């Protein structure tokens, strides 16, 4: 954020065209760029949309859900947030979203299939679809944001089709094609944190027993910002991770002393804070939920996920390269848990959790 | 006089380190014979290098971030305009008012 | 040609096309003010790129109404007297002077006066 | 005085008919209005059907094209100045009188007392050293009596008022009417 | 049983040109004038310790002392007899950034008792104290909060001085002349931190400077004198 | 008409020593309710922290010589503390004053536009 976010106020882009900045950097500044956020709606969406708009840049925001659009407005002034409904299998709506943008960032993606798209379709039809449109508009940057374990050859269909995708982008919009590969996102309301958050959360023991490397989700949409007004970072890959790795077993304890669901010895156990279940149940209760239920629950595939940890390319990038360093988890991890408390309500005292407070709490739950 | 009241007034920092005003009485208009507002002494501060002003792209409206930009503080006398500038510790400088050289004029110039 | 669309002229060199969206108004074509920005230029923005450009506000060019009104020739008179043909709901009186042989026009409305001696010499 | 007034007298839409007689008998107060403007009178011909024909008032001595100097009637710029009235200049008027009540020798001998009084002179001074019937007669009034403070309107007075004048509550209700008198 | 009439209808009286006086309207405080002037002056030789100078406007009686007898001169126009000001209905600053003291301190009093109203003023800087008038009027309680929070005056003795027409934490005083009339800061949403914060001000259109446009004439002249023949200093009879 | 909770009666002191104490005094009040300021407000940060917070913002008047700028400065002061202890301050104003934070180079700023 900053209060000026460009490092000079005349910036030339690929294309030819030369954009200059007017005002100190606030709601009332311009930056003369004009962007296009895919899948603006979403959980990186909004912060991605939030630090574009809050300095004047344009943002485009194609969209299907209509109440979901509503709360990116604020973020810009008047002009700013521009809205276009949208569908993948509509090539005009896409075409029209990207026809006055200098920037088009791909954040569509999905980990589940659903009656009408599959994860090819979302993976790497859409994003293919976006790359070539974007091309054919004369856009100067795209940005793709790929998973963390890419990998065509990969064994879980998300992993591959988040590699394919990469190949895809780069074949269609051009070397100039810079790729993004997050580690999971710790924020409020992330679906990596609600996961952990959950109460009854069935068959912990196999799910939880994957080991990443966490990243805090406002530093991911900074890193965004950083690589769409750099263009030194075209063509280049970035793998955005912290420093400190973590199993989810081991977050999920630590959540477990932070919320103080152990301040009664029974209610963890009889509330279901534990689910023991044999792993050929929760693919049968995985694959029955996925064509039963109306809302995306756990799939078979992130069943498969659950066995594969994150692996780190070292040729890619990181923060380093674009200047920033990562955030540690146990600084943000008490305020994003923080809503999720039982009672406080600053009946005694509050328990403030702080860097060296969690470190010491991870002691704690791996102490036998 | 001595006394910083700029640490009492809750202005910002900034109008202090960062902001120049000007001391002056307003010269009489090339266009009018009247001299009324030439009689006081004003205090303003001098634009900002940048984003003193720039145009909205939406409508074409004058944006500006200088928060001082509207504001002229209007004086009686040129000691009390110094007075109040050192008093809030603001760095200022004095335009010394054009003073008009007195010649007599009678209509038997016109011949003579 | 979008060198008609995005100059100012004093007369447009085609014939007006009243279903064109790129003129400036749907009777004229070209802009009649230097400082007046051409429509072309403004509806090729980000915010028309889903917008129906049909839909918007096109009032018709006040220029080019103006010159279809007729001169008002005054007889045995070098001054005429305008209004605004309204009266009370007119605009302010003023007189203008006829000496010179061509027409000149109100301050206000526009319209055109002029002396009948003057007739032949101003139509040719 | 405003006593009750009869239905009918009263622009609203009321009963006809038999509708009339029962809504005599069943309503408590029967000469009460119903409060639905009259459709036949209320705002008939609405102010832009109006047939009247405004013409501007001008009155004839500050609005004729005769008579009517304007700094006759310029009152802005006659506006009354500020004068703010220092012990100094009080103690001059105690001591030398007002032009109204001149207390002040003649000639070149009245002039030497006038310098007195253009620089510092403390009224605690003057009030030290002074006759004490000026001070009966100029500074107080009616002999020594205080100044009471000045009213903004002398005609502001009141009397009591019973119901049978005013027409409010009764004398049992924990309030009462004051009139001009 | 009657129709009503049609209001309407209703013959109108007709007018020829009229008529209307032409005077001073200052001319109608005649009486208004003498009498505040010798009130006035009661009051400075009650109080020669206490009272600077006194002026009249009109009907405006307005009373000028120092901070150090501002309490004194309050308590005696509350309890003396003649002077039974019991209500305070407003206590006010302005700003006179020229002079030596800012602000100028004002205190409307009045009188029920015998239908007046009578004015005092005192003077403050940034930093001088004014001693609180609460104790004698408990209405001026709220209206020394709004004279600090809007200027900043030291009030002495206010059971409960703070803020009470700007935010919390709000910084500086906004009725001061330097005081920009926009403020220095504005608020909005940020989504990142989920509530609302404050950021440097910045207007899409900056506010247009239409003052400027002033007449570089004097309109008012020296106006007219209305001072009571009974209170102008005596002219000298002429030589002999 | 009965003054709020923590309401101090304004006082212009007149003794340089006699500030010095209720400065001191006044200190120590801040400290004390570091905790309460944590809870009744829901802070991300120890009470640690906010001491420290507050130990800074007083060092910054420390070398203040006039004495008519320190009956203000603690009146102010005064002030603040009642706004603080009433949870009279949104949570938003309280979260701001926590989330306050080398200098760039000449050509750092002109390549931007400085100021
Ligand atoms: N911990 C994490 O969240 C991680 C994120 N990623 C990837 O980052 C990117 C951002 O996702 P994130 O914000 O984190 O969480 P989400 O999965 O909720 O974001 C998905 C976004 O893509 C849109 N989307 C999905 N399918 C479609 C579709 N058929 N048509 C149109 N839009 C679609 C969604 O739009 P809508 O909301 O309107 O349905 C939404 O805006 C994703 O591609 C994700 O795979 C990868 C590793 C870690
Ligand atoms: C009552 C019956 C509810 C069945 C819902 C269902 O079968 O829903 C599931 C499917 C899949 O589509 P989805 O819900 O968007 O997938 C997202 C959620 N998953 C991935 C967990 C499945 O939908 C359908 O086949 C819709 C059939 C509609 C039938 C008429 C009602
Ligand atoms: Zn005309």
């Amino acid at each position: 954020v900053s209060t000026f976010p460009l490092k000079s106020d005349i910036n030339i882009t690929k294309s030819g065209k030369t954009l200059l900045s007017v005002g100190q950097g606030g709601r009332s500044s311009r930056t003369g760029f004009t962007a296009t956020v895919f899948g603006g709606t979403g959980f990186l969406g909004r912060v991605v949309v939030s630090k574009l708009a809050k300095h004047g840049t344009n943002v485009v925001v194609p969209f299907r859900n209509d109440r979901a659009r509503r709360q990116l407005k604020v973020n810009g002034d008047l002009g700013v947030v521009n809205f276009v409904e949208f569908d993948i299998r509509n090539l005009k709506s896409i075409e029209d979203s990207v026809k006055y943008s200098d920037i088009v960032i791909n954040l569509i993606g999905t980990e589940h299939f659903s009656k009408n798209f599959s994860i090819e379709d979302v993976n790497i039809g859409a994003a293919e679809r976006i790359a070539k449109a974007a091309k054919e508009a004369g856009v100067s940057r795209l940005i793709h944001v790929s998973s963390y374990n890419a990998n065509p050859s990969s064994s879980s269909d998300f992993y591959a089709t988040k590699g394919i995708g990469e190949q895809v982008v780069r074949d269609n919009f051009g070397p100039d094609a810079t790729i993004v590969r997050p580690a999971p996102m710790y924020f409020r309301n992330s679906p990596f944190l609600n996961e952990l958050l959950q109460i009854k959360a069935l068959g912990g023991n196999v799910i939880f027993k994957k080991e990443v490397y966490p990243v805090h989700a406002l530093q991911v949409g900074e890193a965004i910002e950083r690589i769409a007004f750099d263009d030194a970072t075209a063509g280049q890959t970035y793998e955005l991770f912290g420093k400190e790795r973590y199993s989810k077993k081991e977050l999920r304890e630590m959540i477990k002393h932070i919320i103080h669901i152990g301040q009664r010895g029974y209610y963890p156990y009889s509330a279901g804070f534990y689910l023991p279940a044999p792993e050929p149940f929760l693919y049968a209760f995985a694959l029955i939920r996925q064509y039963i239920s109306s809302q995306p629950r756990f799939n078979v595939d992130q069943l498969k996920r659950s066995h594969i940890n994150q692996e780190i390319d070292q040729s890619a990038k990181t923060f380093t390269d674009l200047g920033m360093v990562p955030d540690e988890l146990s600084e943000y991890l008490y305020r994003y848990v923080k809503p999720h408390i039982s009672y406080t309500s600053q009946t005694q005292n509050r328990t403030v959790y702080s860097k060296e407070d969690i470190e010491k709490l991870r002691d704690y739950v791996n102490t036998p | 006089t001595d006394l910083a009241k700029e640490l009492v007034s809750g202005a910002p920092k900034e109008l202090i380190t960062e902001r120049v005003a000007r001391i002056y009485q307003e010269a009489k208009a090339a266009t009018q014979s009247g001299q009324h507002n030439t009689e006081t002494w004003k205090i303003d501060w001098d634009i900002l290098n940048k984003g003193n002003r720039w145009e909205n792209d939406l409508m074409g409206y004058q944006s500006s971030s200088d928060y001082m930009q509207g504001t002229i503080l209007k004086f009686d006398t040129r000691e009390g305009a110094i007075r109040f500038a050192k008093g809030q510790g603001w760095d200022y400088y004095i335009q010394e008012p054009k003073v008009r050289r007195f010649v007599k004029k009678d209509y038997s110039a016109n011949f003579y | 040609s979008t060198k008609e669309l995005t100059t100012a002229r004093i007369k447009d060199i085609s014939k007006p096309d009243e279903n064109n969206l790129q003129q400036q108004a749907p009777n004229r074509i070209s802009p009649w003010s230097k400082s007046q920005k051409p429509r072309a230029e403004a509806q090729d923005n980000v915010r028309f790129a889903v917008k129906d450009l049909a839909k918007q506000p096109r009032p018709y060019a006040a220029i080019d109404l103006i010159y279809k009104q007729p001169i008002r020739y005054i007889e045995h008179d070098n001054v005429a007297v305008c209004d605004g043909n309204g009266g009370a709901q007119g605009h302010p009186k003023v007189y203008i002077n006829l000496d010179q042989n061509k027409a000149i026009p109100c301050g206000y409305c526009g319209l055109r006066f002029a002396q009948a001696a003057f007739k032949e010499d101003i139509e040719s | 005085s405003g006593g009750p007034v009869p239905v009918f007298k009263k622009y609203t839409t009321g009963s006809k008919g038999i509708w009339e007689k029962i809504r005599q008998l069943l309503t408590l107060v029967p000469n009460r209005s119903t409060g639905n403007p009259l459709v036949k009178n209320y705002r008939v011909p609405p102010p832009g059907s109006q047939t009247l024909k405004y013409k501007d008032p001008v009155t004839i001595p500050a609005g004729d094209i005769v008579k009517n100097q304007y700094y006759d009637r310029d009152h802005r710029r006659n506006y009354p100045r500020l004068v703010a009235f220092d012990q100094t200049k009080v103690s001059g008027l105690l001591t030398l009188g007002s032009a109204q009540n001149p207390r002040i020798s003649v000639g070149e001998k009245g002039q030497k007392e006038l310098a007195v009084f253009d620089q510092s002179v403390s009224l605690s001074s003057t009030l030290a050293t002074i006759d004490p019937k000026v001070v009966k007669s100029e500074l107080l009034a009616e002999g020594g009596s205080p100044v009471v403070a000045p009213s903004l309107n002398k005609k502001m007075k009141f009397r009591l008022t019973e119901e049978s004048e005013h027409g409010m509550y009764p004398e049992d209700y924990p309030i009462r009417i004051f009139a001009q008198n | 049983e009657e129709p009503l009439p049609v209001l309407r209808d209703l013959p109108r009286p007709e007018y020829g040109e009229l008529h209307a006086p032409v005077y001073n309207p200052a001319e109608k405080y005649k009486e208004q004038i003498e009498e505040l002037h010798k009130f006035g002056r009661y009051i400075m030789g009650c109080l020669p310790k206490f009272v600077q100078q006194f002026s009249v406007w009109k009907d405006e009686l307005v009373i000028y002392v120092a901070p150090s007898a501002l309490t004194q001169v309050a308590t005696f126009l509350k309890d003396h007899t003649s002077a039974q000001f019991k209500a305070c209905m407003d206590v006010t600053a302005a700003d006179y950034p020229t002079r030596t003291n800012r602000f100028d301190v004002v205190y409307n009093l009045l009188s029920v008792r015998h239908n007046s109203r009578i004015r005092i003023k005192t003077y403050a800087s940034e930093v001088s104290p004014v001693p609180s008038v609460v104790p004698l009027f408990q209405g001026a309680n709220w209206f020394e909060r709004e004279t600090y929070d809007l200027f900043g005056i030291f009030f002495e003795g206010h059971p409960d001085l703070r803020r009470i027409m700007t935010d919390y934490g709000f910084q500086g005083h906004p009725l001061r002349k330097d005081f920009p009339t926009t403020g220095y800061t504005e608020v909005r949403y940020d989504a990142e931190k989920r509530r609302v914060v404050y950021e440097p001000l910045e207007l899409t259109q900056a506010w247009r400077n239409f003052t400027v446009g002033s007449s570089v004439w004097e309109q008012v002249g020296d106006g007219k004198d209305f001072t009571p023949e009974s209170f102008k200093l005596p002219t000298p009879a002429p030589d002999p | 008409t009965n003054p709020t909770a923590f309401a101090q009666t304004t006082r212009y002191v007149k003794d340089s020593t006699e500030m010095r104490t209720l400065v001191l005094n006044l200190y120590r009040r801040y400290l004390r309710h570091s905790r309460g300021f944590v809870n009744n407000y829901n802070l991300d940060i120890p009470a640690s922290q906010v001491r420290t917070k507050i130990r800074q913002e007083f060092e910054r008047q420390r070398f203040v010589k006039d004495l008519p700028l320190k009956n203000v400065l603690y009146m102010k002061a005064q002030m603040e503390f009642q706004e603080l202890v009433n949870f009279w301050k949104q949570q938003c104003h309280v979260m701001q004053y926590f989330e306050s934070i080398k200098g760039d180079s000449f050509v750092q700023k002109f390549l931007k536009g400085a100021q």
